[PDB]
């Protein structure tokens, strides 16, 4: 079986996204680092490619979705 | 911005500079009724109304 890590969350690092040119100026957005330590990453005899489960955000986007439309909504 | 020209050349051989130049693809698409949707069919605006009507 796949041996799975939970990694936790602990710091609110939402932004308002409307003061922000585009594309967003990652190094003056609001940051957290977590660290995980596994003892034993790879116990077996061949190599082993890493999967990560990754959660996105929990607010609405700012525009609604007209299928066969682009939706221009991403920068806000 | 480009010339097009023939004197009685087919419509490939007439074609074929140009696109190489512009870097372009000539693409054709056979409209069947039932499956497709209509080939000039386009949405438009902020509410995704159908560019003309019917």
């Amino acid at each position: 079986d796949d041996v799975v890590y939970p990694i936790e969350v602990q710091e609110d690092t939402t932004f308002d996204p409307n003061p922000l040119p585009w594309p967003w100026p990652q190094p003056e957005l609001p940051v957290e680092d977590i660290e995980i330590t596994v003892p034993n990453a790879n116990p077996t005899d061949n190599i082993i490619w890493p999967k990560w489960t990754l959660p996105g955000s929990s607010e609405k986007p700012a525009e609604p979705y007209i299928p066969g439309l682009p939706w221009l909504g991403a920068p806000k | 911005l480009t010339i097009v020209f023939s004197r009685f050349k087919s419509f490939h051989d007439t074609a074929k500079n140009v696109l190489a130049d512009s870097q372009l693809t000539i693409v054709c698409r056979r409209y069947f009724h039932g499956e497709d949707p209509h080939p000039f069919a386009e949405l438009s605006g902020e509410l995704g109304l159908p560019l003309i009507e019917g």
